[PDB]
């Protein structure tokens, strides 16, 4: 199983081994339940390209990669 | 420091002010004013406003919620 | 299921006590020169659709950029 | 040419934190960054600024590195933010103009046809206004050199906008300001002008006695360009000049005397008003 | 001067309070009630204060 | 394996001869192409830019992780000027103090296409100053020199010396041949 | 899915929009202070955004405003007052001057008042005489005065307006002259216009003296015109 | 396991950029991410701030493609200081300087990454020249009300040094979150730079304006002072015997003597003695 590295904007790298056939949403729900956040306020960035629905191994990634976790900030009333 | 506080009270000017017409003066720094919304009021006047500028029912600006002469 | 949830959320917002009003005329807003990013606004220059101006039953005439859940071509002043 | 340049206080405050960023060694760290503004007329204004890397040696004034890729990348980035500002020039935090800066300006002149530079004193131990500005011209001389590129001065001042003025006034709460009090800060302005004139004349004397006493070549210009300074300074002990000077001094003294006379009776009015309204009140109260 | 600057700060505080509707008195009533009328709306049978 | 590979290209007067291939410029172009392809065939984190050796040492492309932009900028070099090696290697070393990744090794590869007109002592003190800060330089000879990398093999031997043995000067085969014949021994390392 | 998905997300997008208040600008106070009047009542002082081209915000223009912050949003063209909309683009098509016959003398005299000064404005200047403004038709009923107006209406269709001259009155002391204000202001905005005032004898008439307070409003509509 | 007597440091450039970006998007809410560090467990320092492209509605403002944010925070590591994203800010023009219902929604998301996440609310409308309205909020757990949120081992962040407002106490305040006290840290490099951006060099200090305009200005001021003193005569000599408590009530109109005299004294004296002093300086300094 490929163990990837997620890096936040602040930076406390939430290392988590993933299965090799987790598309986009399984990784998102795993890091959502690990990060205690709801899933819809999430965004995963890898090699300057957003992840939407593709297969993880089809998109890229090997045994270890540095993806970027960013939260969709939002304000208003 | 009083000149600093004289500028400091200008926070209540802000920008969304309604427009009224001054009517008569009652006592020091307190007078009546007629809002253009329709009703008539008895408001407080800031000390920064000079008293030279009010006489023949001139157009003035009032606060929204507090409704005082600013 | 995903679309029907959005269909459920539409009927939630339109509850029942709708105010009635009159349509004054229909407008159309052209874009401007250059809209600044980080201070841009959607309800502005970036709307090439239709628009309307509405006088309410309380004799207060308001404006709306997005006509909403009505086809614009059916509406007449 | 470009007449004069206006600097908003967001720049020249962004510069000092850039000097605090990698000025830990603090010996010859010529920090260079790239300006951002808009030449809305012949007059110019600059509002934003960002960073470019730079390393150079103490000697060997030909080895240096302006990053092309960082400049293009962060320009595209700030264009993705702000589509109004375009690059105007650069700033270096050197206290004096250097020898290799003209190569930097000639390199960066591809992005801007008239790239001004702003010398900003990070540590202005000399009194005066910081952020001087220079631009490149041709100074074809009669000596025999065809042309060179050695810059010239453009007038500069710190301007203001209606939001940054609020910030720089609120952050100025660690200093007493006597600008509101008149007839005092004008005298401090006179004192500051006298000290600046003394400092400039001291620098001129230092250079002239340096080139005078053997050291350094005698520049054939300047010594006759500063000759026309001494052809000025007209005679104070001239008859018609003194005759006009007293004629205007008396005209000013009339207004000063009438101001004192119009002040004294107001003071007396306050005095007798206080005395009457006090004594009658203590007659009632007792 | 210190009373003036303190009054200015407390004036900045107190200016946030509400206003007061003017009116004219029609007639007094029994048990300390008066009949006032505001300008746009109708009449009101209101009470008086202790001062 | 990760480093900021930095190749430099000569554009002197003497670069404009055809003792190799149609010209030395073309063989230099496929040399840089083979170097960049070997960079891409490594771990995909390495960066390649270039510095020229004209009268002014112009850094045409700052250190970048791709390869197509450098290959596009390889064209139109216009080889007019005199080759300088002191200022070129100073700006090459000073160019890599602002690396985006600080774990990358310090490698400078050079193409000397004209006889480098320099004194021995200055190149010796340059070699000492560069080898103090763990920087490794490989040089590839091209064509004529003052007795064919004389005063240069001692430079690279003092650079990788004190039982270090991290550099290897590649002497030019004195003959017109393809650039593949010039990279046969450094197909992996020099 | 199919278009039911794409219609739903645009439906949920549209609900997040809000309304905007419509007002008019009285004058320019400073470079960032603007005094406006909401048309339902009270006036305010507001500010622009940053880039609304404040030279264009002239006194008297119409402009939109936000709800909460109440700032200047976007300038708009002049109002049209949809009573005027119902009498502007409402006439169905008609066939030409062939159906009307026997009035060829009166046909040509109307053509020289209406069509000739706008089609050929140079020939009046050459003599140097201002063209006539309006004309009046009269006669016994059933001879085709309204049909003559339909013939001119379907001739170039410039900006033809059909006044019923009985909806000019209303139940209030105002709103009768105020409609005539917006009609001629609509006539000023679209320059080659034609007003048709059929059956003037309702609104018009003679001048009374202490008749009725009802006649005072009908007269107040009259001498305003 | 304790929220102590906390403190937030903000730099000068952060506040200036904060107010400029808040004013530049005046009618709606603008966005932003803060750059700083946790110097200790007690205090949090913000040394830089930056903005992003946004997309605003009438009531809401959302972000855009966040490859901007990732690449920007990657590139800012290269030049100088490589900090982290310690917080976020927005603006609330003409509002109560408070966390709204959707403002507190993303605060949970920002707090889920790091515990010491600070929200900052600025407002460029109510802010005036002498004072900028500013606030920093820290989200507290809405599940724990029975215990204490901060023990307050001292009296720093309390009714000390600041008081809670009224409109903040309506939309939230000590409910669901709390406030923290802001102080400004000023380094000497910027300290001896900030106090000198108003002066000019020596040509401004030694410059006589002109003598024709000075004579005409003095002529005009004395000319209006004539009629003003003529009004002052009648104002003094009337002085109707009835106690100023109503003489300040008949003064509230257009009446103006006794008040414009001393202002004209000031503008005459402080423009004449300065010019005469500068004339003497110019006539005997240069020689
Ligand atoms: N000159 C004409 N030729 C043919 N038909 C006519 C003529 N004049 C009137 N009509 C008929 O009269 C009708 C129009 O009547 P109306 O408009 O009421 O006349 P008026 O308004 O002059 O009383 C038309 O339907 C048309 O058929
Ligand atoms: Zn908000």
């Amino acid at each position: 199983p490929m163990s990837l590295a997620i890096h936040s904007t602040t930076g406390t790298r939430y290392d988590l081994a993933v299965p090799p056939d987790e598309t986009v949403e399984g990784l998102r729900k795993r890091l959502s339940q690990r990060l205690k956040v709801p899933k819809e306020r999430l965004a995963l960035l890898h090699k300057d390209t957003r992840l939407s629905s593709g297969k993880l191994q089809e998109f890229g990634v090997g045994d270890g990669s540095k993806l970027t976790l960013v939260p969709t900030v939002e304000a208003g009333l | 420091e009083f000149l600093h506080a004289q500028e400091e009270v200008k926070r209540i000017q802000s920008i969304p002010l309604v427009i009224g017409q001054f009517l008569e003066a009652v006592d020091q720094n307190t007078a009546i004013v007629g809002s253009t919304t329709g009703s008539n009021y008895y408001v407080r006047i800031l000390s920064t406003i000079d008293r030279e500028l009010l006489k023949p029912n001139a157009s003035v600006a009032l606060h929204k919620h507090s409704n005082a002469l600013v | 299921d995903k679309i029907k949830e959005n269909s459920e959320k539409i009927k939630v917002n339109k509850t029942l006590p709708y105010l009635v009003s009159n349509v004054i005329e229909l407008l159309d807003v052209d874009p401007n020169d250059q809209e600044e990013d980080g201070a841009n606004i959607d309800l502005d220059s970036q709307r090439k659709g239709k628009c309307a101006v509405i006088k309410t039953s309380t004799r207060q005439t308001y404006f709306l950029p997005v006509i909403g859940l009505v086809d614009a071509e059916k509406l007449k002043p | 040419a470009v007449q004069k340049v206006v600097v908003h206080p967001l720049v020249l405050l962004s510069v000092v934190d850039h000097f605090n960023r990698i000025g830990k060694v603090g010996n010859q760290k010529r920090v260079v960054g790239v300006l951002l503004g808009s030449w809305q007329k012949k007059v110019l204004d600059v509002s934003n600024s960002f960073a470019v890397p730079f390393d150079e040696d103490d000697k060997d004034d030909s080895v240096w590195f302006l990053d092309h890729d960082y400049l293009e990348n962060m320009y595209g980035m700030f264009k993705k933010v702000n589509a109004r500002e375009r690059i105007v020039g650069w700033y270096h935090t050197g206290p004096k103009l250097h020898k290799n800066d003209i190569a930097i300006n000639e390199l960066m002149k591809r992005y801007c046809p008239n790239s001004v530079l702003v010398i900003i004193d990070v540590k202005p131990k000399d009194l005066g206004l910081p952020t001087e500005a220079y631009i490149s011209v041709e100074e074809v001389h009669d000596d025999g050199t065809p042309t060179s590129k050695t810059f010239e001065h453009v007038t500069s001042e710190i301007g203001a906008e209606e939001a940054e003025e609020v910030g720089v006034e609120h952050l100025l709460r660690d200093i007493k300001d006597t600008t509101v009090g008149t007839l005092s800060q004008r005298i401090t302005n006179q004192v500051h002008g006298l000290k600046g004139l003394n400092s400039k004349l001291l620098d001129i004397r230092s250079y002239l006695e340096k080139v005078a006493t053997g050291k350094l070549p005698i520049n054939h210009q300047i010594i006759y360009q500063l000759q026309d300074v001494f052809n000025l300074l007209p005679d104070v002990s001239l008859q018609e000049f003194v005759k006009a000077f007293y004629l205007k001094t008396n005209d000013q003294m009339v207004v000063v005397y009438l101001a004192s006379l119009i002040r004294s009776v107001v003071a007396l009015h306050n005095l007798i008003n206080n005395k009457i309204a006090n004594r009658d009140a203590e007659k009632k109260e007792g | 001067l210190n009373a003036k600057v303190r009054l200015l700060r407390e004036e900045l505080q107190l200016l946030q309070e509400q206003g007061s509707y003017v009116g004219e008195v029609v007639r007094a009533m029994d048990k300390k009630k008066v009949l006032v009328k505001v300008h746009p709306e109708g009449k009101f049978v209101v009470d008086v204060d202790k001062n | 394996v990760l480093e900021s590979t930095m190749v430099c290209v000569d554009n002197s007067e003497y670069m404009r001869n055809g003792d190799f291939l149609p010209t030395r410029l073309q063989a230099q172009q496929d040399a840089v192409n083979i170097v960049c392809h070997s960079k891409t065939r490594s771990n995909p984190e390495n960066n390649v830019g270039l510095i020229t050796l004209a009268n002014d040492c112009e850094v045409l492309t700052t250190l970048t992780p791709d390869t197509g932009r450098i290959l596009s900028k390889l064209h139109t070099v216009q080889p007019k000027g005199k080759i300088t090696f002191c200022t070129g290697i100073r700006v090459a070393h000073l160019a890599l103090k602002h690396r985006q990744g600080k774990n990358h090794k310090m490698r400078i590869i050079a193409f000397v296409g004209s006889p480098v007109e320099d004194n021995e002592k200055d190149l010796v003190k340059l070699a000492k100053r560069l080898k103090k800060e763990k920087v490794n330089v490989d040089i590839i000879n091209f064509g004529e020199e003052e007795v064919n990398t004389e005063k240069l093999t001692a430079f690279v031997n003092t650079l990788n010396g004190k039982d270090g043995t991290g550099s290897h000067l590649v002497t030019v085969p004195p003959g017109p041949s393809l650039a593949d014949a010039l990279i046969s021994s450094p197909i992996l390392a020099g | 899915l199919t278009k039911q998905y794409e219609k739903s997300e645009n439906d949920l997008k549209a609900l997040q929009s809000v309304g905007q208040i419509v007002g008019e600008v009285l004058k320019q106070l400073t470079e960032e202070k603007f005094i406006v009047k909401a048309t339902n009542g009270p006036r305010y002082v507001v500010g622009c955004r940053r880039q609304l081209d404040k030279s264009k915000l002239k006194p008297g223009t119409r402009v939109a405003l936000d709800m909460t912050t109440l700032t200047i949003m976007r300038y708009l063209p002049r109002e049209v007052d949809p009573l005027v909309y119902n009498m502007s683009h409402e006439d169905p098509g008609n066939v030409s001057y062939s159906e009307i016959g026997g009035l060829s003398e009166q046909i040509r005299e109307l053509r020289e008042v209406i069509e000739l000064p706008l089609t050929n404005p140079e020939l009046f200047q050459r003599v140097g005489i201002i063209p006539p403004k309006g004309c009046l038709l009269y006669g016994p009923p059933g001879t085709g005065k309204t049909l003559l107006a339909r013939a001119v209406a379907s001739q170039l269709d410039c900006n033809f307006l059909k006044v019923v001259s009985s909806s000019i009155v209303d139940k209030y002391i105002g709103e009768s002259a105020r409609l005539i204000r917006e009609m001629f202001n609509y006539a000023r905005d679209h320059q080659p216009c034609i007003i048709f005032m059929d059956e003037i004898d309702a609104i018009g008439g003679r001048r009374f003296s202490e008749g009725t307070s009802a006649d005072r409003e009908i007269q107040r509509t009259l001498m305003e015109l | 396991a304790v929220d102590t007597a906390e403190q937030v440091y903000i730099s000068s450039l952060a506040l200036l950029k904060m107010l400029k970006h808040g004013r530049a998007g005046v009618p709606m809410e603008v966005m932003g991410l803060m750059l700083g560090e946790f110097v200790d467990d007690y205090t949090v320092r913000v040394i830089d701030v930056f903005a992003m492209p946004q997309s605003g509605t009438g009531v809401s403002v959302e972000a855009v493609d966040p490859v901007f944010q990732a690449k920007m925070l990657d590139m800012l590591k290269q030049t100088g200081r490589p900090e982290m994203v310690v917080g976020w800010y927005h603006s609330h023009p003409g509002f109560g300087c408070w966390l709204s219902g959707v403002d507190i929604n993303t605060q949970q998301s920002f707090e889920a990454l790091s515990e010491r996440a600070v929200a900052v609310v600025v407002d460029p409308i109510q802010s005036v020249k002498g004072k900028v309205v500013i606030d920093a909020f820290r989200l507290i757990n809405a599940n724990m009300m029975v215990l204490g949120h901060e023990p307050r081992q001292t009296t720093s962040n309390l009714g000390h040094l600041n008081k809670p407002s009224i409109q903040a106490l309506i939309h939230g305040l000590n409910r669901h979150y709390y406030s923290i006290t802001i102080n400004y840290r000023k380094n000497e490099l910027e300290q001896k730079m900030l106090l000198n951006l108003h002066k000019k060099s020596w040509m401004e200090g030694l410059t006589l304006q002109d003598y024709s305009e000075h004579c005409k200005h003095n002529e005009s001021v004395v000319k209006e002072m004539l009629e003003l003193a003529k009004n002052y005569n009648k104002a003094v000599e009337e002085e109707d015997k009835m106690t100023p408590e109503q003489l300040a009530i008949k003064n509230v109109g257009k009446q103006d003597p006794k008040r414009h005299l001393e202002e004209h004294v000031d503008v005459l004296m402080t423009s004449n003695i300065v010019q005469c002093l500068a004339a003497m300086l110019d006539t005997v300094v240069f020689k």
